[PDB]
């Protein structure tokens, strides 16, 4: 509530990594790479039009899970919101290292091990307080942030001027193989739709302010993205192997003068930690929706939500169990697996845009028919362009989803359909 | 709000078969299932079966065959036939109803019902008596005067007194066969003062056999 | 074939009395639902999933039960209360009902308001007479006539009763009891009398006319 | 139909690499192998509990997918049948290779590329046929040949006599115990070849259920009264066996001389699960088409499954992965297929959990675990197979789902619908 501060959580829950997203894929080139931005952009348009659409007929809760769960039943429904709900706080632990580390990186307050492990856990609390009272204030919060963060990036372009590049610097391979290698990067960055359907429940006025945050908050990252990655593969720290090596940040600076005092760090770590709250925000929606039907424990649903200190005792054990042990093998990787876990609602979700909502369609249906295909071949890809390893504890995750479920709901579960009898 | 209203008819003749509709509305027909339940005799009810306007659909065991739940997505309802009837099989009024959900497990809907006779007695139109108070005025407080309606075997009447607008102090009887004949009656009650002055006459209708007659009482 | 078997088959309970039906089940279940239907009209949801309740109902309802004993409960009586509430299920194939359990409203005892008729003119003008006896606003249900009366003879065949549900507005019953015969037996005799033996009353309360 | 047919079948669709099993697991020692039988066996055994008890209460058209159908719905019915479809059949073309390499391994008849793969297409459509004509005569079939392919096994005990053989790769013996297990675990893909055969198989909700424990407790045997009886004594050392694929190397130490009969019917043990599998193809092929799920070809007049549609794959398949240059990525399939195959096996146990619920007795508990460890089973089963193979497993997954909301748009019915 209302739009404009939602809006810029769409896009925030997005751009978490926007700053320092460039160098990590001008490794693959830069010039060949905004042939990329493309293939990207459609594609994850085509979901946030999927959201859109499914938020439009049905403000939920809610999910996603919500549609998951009209969609394919309660089963789905509930292994959607674990998956989700994992994916939300599982991912805030990678956020504080960084977030803390654009802060005590640039100055340098301090670095050390349990010196930056406590001021972790210790902002994770200041947002998961923030949470536990006031979903508007911290979406004020983030709000604040995310234009803060925007600062350099919207102030970046200013574009002159720009200087020939490596264009297709990347590893040899033909034109197809080389944009693939692209994708492993720009397919992730776009993990922030679906912030305003999740959201909902909360964000008010909905049924038309959620469709639109989900359109708006990817626009706008999508104009930031391909507005930024451009505007410094030409001309700032080129060429390809310039950038390749070192972290970006204060190379922002030389080619056309800013000096430094680099305050973009300052400002690139609040973009960091403004999308811990909300991220945390949708951890306890995803719970509460859950736990408001016969799938989920209770306790996540009690006005916010009071259990959203669950979420925050249990990304304190896995902050610790990851910086002070040395291994760190089994906390390092599952922050890794989590990312997937992200994609399986977005698959549902257009699965379920179709099999729902087949008749509010116009009928042009043949528009929204493909739409939907756009979106799904997009997650589809987005996980084939993921290296085995991860993917396949993603599955070993649903392996044991199932079996947890057939052992908690054995009795509460209403089975269609059901024996006979005798 | 869903609707989901059936038809009145019929009465129907032993070996014979019938069949029964229920079109539903404010809903889309082809999201939900319909179902089927007869009960007898003011007694319990038996679930029949359910059809998927979609395709395919599930007959309650017991009643194998002796029925077939069919339906048309266009008109927007859902044919039910009963294929052998007998004597006893006879309604039991048929419900309609669709649950809120689907899967699993409530009925949330109900059809109004379809009352369903099953015998080879022929279609009689009654015979609408005025009765006449009391013998002797001048006497009590208020009046009580009657209404009969005997001879017919098509089962749904409607006795009505000064076309719905007395409806105080009116109880009317169910019917009574003694043999292959429906035979029913009815009471008012109004003041002394009321009756004598005013007309109070009892709209007999009769639909089955398409036999209004409206008599009126008088001393 | 999972019996729902439904008890108690019928009670009565005064405005404010605690009310309380159960529900057995030949096997266990999970989840039981409970409709109430008022005089033989379509049914209506009222307990859903064991102990929800629905749009409408009242917060006086209530629901619980597991396994193979379900109840349903209200802590003070109404006259709306009154119907029969059925139970049924849907854990197993095919979904079944329970017997029902039919539900009265307790008044204080009242006597029969009684009033006798004459056949009808348009009646004896086609070969057919009827005595027409209106038993009305008594309880409880339990009452009986008097096999009419005709010179002090009391005819047994050609009695035709038929008994109100239960008035909505003062919760008493009616009782209708018709003598017919032909029209010689009408005018054969001329003292006809038609009595009622309520249990509000050792004494029959009784009509008569003559011709 | 009856019995006996089919608890060989059971048995049958488990050991069609029960010859050759051994060697294979030699690597990882043979010792302190026995000392990894029983986690299979007992994991095992759970499952094969599961799949008895669940076509007690149901002798279905029929899965697996009709019980995950019931469970779950008409969605994870649809999948299970799909993933269960190719793993019958895309597991075959697996079967003919071996199956004829060992024939034309022995004598040896042909050999070359364009030659081999020609038999097998032949011997394919020879099983195809069997199955779209005598779901009796097929089973009449396998229960010949896997009769003929135990002759071996069930003559190898016969002990006379073991010699003191954890010759494993350097690690602790729970991490010894692992690496056995990516060769015991699979080799029980045996089961549910009763659940799916039922509505064929006659006098179900009993023999089902009977051959779904027998067939086990029959290949349970086989395995630990061959491995044991070889890892001591024929052909120790571990390092003799480690390198070439066991046969005639049971032949020298207790037995006869030259001329091997024992590829000679340990080459119809591989051939008559080649049969038995197309006809589950269809079965659980048929038992989707009957309902809204699944193409409707697949169930016909004919009192006998559409048969062929999986022949003509089956060829397609077999071609584009012999004849061809690439060659890999079509052979990768072969592997992943397999893991299809767990799947169901997962739904089938939530299912006999979710769904009979009642008929426990209540001996709950016991069931409760029962259903927990095949549970496990099916999860360890899956952790101990290369990531590569799993994450195509997934990715069929993320196809089946959208290939569902594309096809049924409409034909779905969505609990809980929308509104207005």
């Amino acid at each position: 509530v209302g739009l404009i501060p939602v809006t810029l959580m769409v896009s925030g829950n997005i751009m978490g990594s926007g700053v320092f997203l460039l160098p990590a894929n001008l490794a693959a080139t830069g010039g060949i790479a905004i042939y990329g931005w493309l293939v990207t952009i459609i594609g994850a348009l085509a979901l946030s039009m999927v959201y859109a659409k499914m938020s439009s007929l049905d403000p939920s809760p809610g999910g996603s899970y919500a549609y998951a769960r009209r969609c394919f039943g309660p089963f789905l429904g509930y292994q959607t919101n674990v998956l989700y709900w994992l994916a939300c706080w599982i991912g805030n632990i990678a956020m504080v290292v960084i977030g803390v580390g654009y802060l005590s990186y640039f100055f340098p307050i301090l670095k050390d091990p349990l010196v930056l492990t406590l001021t972790c856990v210790a902002v994770l609390w200041i947002f998961v307080l923030l949470n536990i009272v006031g979903p508007k204030m911290i979406t004020r919060v983030q709000a604040v942030a995310t234009v803060l963060a925007l600062v350099p990036i919207v102030g970046i372009a200013v574009f002159g001027w720009f200087w020939f590049k490596g264009e297709w610097n990347v590893s040899g391979m033909n034109t197809f193989g080389a944009i693939q290698s692209t994708l492993n990067v720009t397919l992730w960055s776009f993990i922030g739709v679906e912030s305003a359907s999740v959201a909902a429940g909360v964000v008010k006025n909905p049924k038309r302010n959620v469709p639109i945050a989900t359109i708006g908050g990817v626009l706008i990252a999508a104009v930031c993205y391909v507005l930024s990655t451009t505007a410094i593969m030409g001309m700032i720290p080129n060429a390809a192997l310039r950038v390749s090596a070192s972290p970006f940040g204060d190379a922002a600076r030389m080619a056309l003068g800013d000096t430094a005092g680099a305050i973009v760090s300052f400002c690139a770590a609040a973009g960091c930690l403004g999308s811990l709250g909300g991220w945390t925000l949708l951890a306890g929606q995803t719970a509460k929706a859950a736990a408001d039907d016969g799938l989920f424990p209770p306790i996540f649903a009690r006005t916010p939500v009071a259990g959203l200190l669950i979420v925050g005792v249990l990304m304190t054990i896995f902050q610790f169990s990851s910086m002070s042990p040395n291994a760190a093998k089994e906390f390092g990787l599952v922050s890794s697996v989590s990312v997937i876990f992200t994609l399986v609602p977005y698959l549902y979700t257009c699965a379920a845009l179709l099999l729902l909502g087949h008749g509010h369609f116009g009928k042009a249906r043949p528009l929204y028919l493909l739409i939907t295909f756009v979106a799904f071949v997009y997650c589809i890809w987005a996980v084939i362009g993921s290296g085995a390893k991860e993917v396949m504890w993603s599955f070993v995750t649903l392996m044991v989803i199932t079996a947890l479920y057939a052992l908690n709901y054995n009795r509460i579960h209403k089975n269609p359909y059901p024996l006979d009898a005798p | 709000q869903v609707q989901l209203q059936q038809s009145g008819p019929e009465l129907v003749k032993p070996g014979a078969l019938v069949k029964i509709s229920c079109k539903a509305s404010g809903y889309t027909f082809t999201n939900y299932d319909i179902n089927w339940v007869k009960q007898r005799p003011g007694q319990g009810l038996e679930w029949i079966g359910w059809i998927y306007p979609g395709d395919g659909s599930t007959m309650y065991n017991e009643k194998f065959k002796g029925k077939a739940t069919l339906t048309a997505d266009k008109s927007s309802s859902t044919a039910y036939m009963q294929l052998s009837s007998l004597t006893s099989e006879n309604s039991s009024v048929y419900f309609c109803a669709r649950l809120d959900g689907n899967y699993g497990g409530w009925f949330a809907y109900w059809g109004q019902g379809t009352s369903v006779t099953v015998s080879s007695a022929k279609t009689t139109p009654p015979s609408v008596y005025p009765l006449a108070p009391v013998c002797g005025d001048t006497t009590g407080s208020s009046v009580t005067l009657g209404c009969l309606v005997k001879g017919y075997f098509p089962e749904p009447v409607t006795v009505t007194w000064n076309s719905g607008s007395l409806s105080s102090g009116v109880h009317t009887f169910p019917a009574v066969l003694q043999s292959d004949l429906y035979t029913l009656s009815s009471s008012v009650t109004v003041p002394s003062s009321t009756w004598p002055s005013e007309t109070v006459t009892c709209n007999v209708a009769h639909p089955a056999s398409s036999t209004k007659v409206d008599k009126k009482i008088v001393p | 074939e999972l019996v729902m078997t439904q008890s108690p088959a019928i009670m009565s309970a005064s405005p404010g009395e605690k009310v309380t039906m159960t529900c057995s089940a030949s096997s266990s279940v999970n989840y039981m639902h409970w409709y109430q239907q008022k005089s033989g009209t379509s049914p209506k949801r009222w307990i859903y999933d064991t102990s929800k309740l629905a749009s409408g109902v009242p917060a006086r309802f209530s629901g619980s039960g597991s396994g193979t004993s379900y109840s349903l409960t209200i802590s003070s009586m109404e006259a709306e209360d009154a119907a029969t509430y059925y139970c049924q299920q849907w854990s197993y194939n095919p979904p079944t009902f329970g017997g029902g359990t039919k539900l009265e409203i307790k008044r204080a005892d009242a006597a029969p308001t009684v009033s006798i008729f004459p056949p009808s003119s348009e009646q004896l003008t086609s070969g057919g007479a009827s005595v027409v006896c209106f038993l009305n606003n008594f309880y409880p249900k339990d009452i009986n006539v008097k096999w009419k009366k005709i010179d002090g003879s009391e005819r047994q065949n050609g009695v035709l009763n038929s008994w109100t549900d239960q008035d909505s507005k003062d919760s008493t019953y009616s009782m209708s009891s018709t003598l017919t015969l032909t029209k010689d037996e009408y005018e054969r005799h001329n003292s006809y009398t038609c009595e009622a033996t309520h249990k509000t009353s050792t004494s029959p309360i009784v009509k008569s006319f003559n011709r």
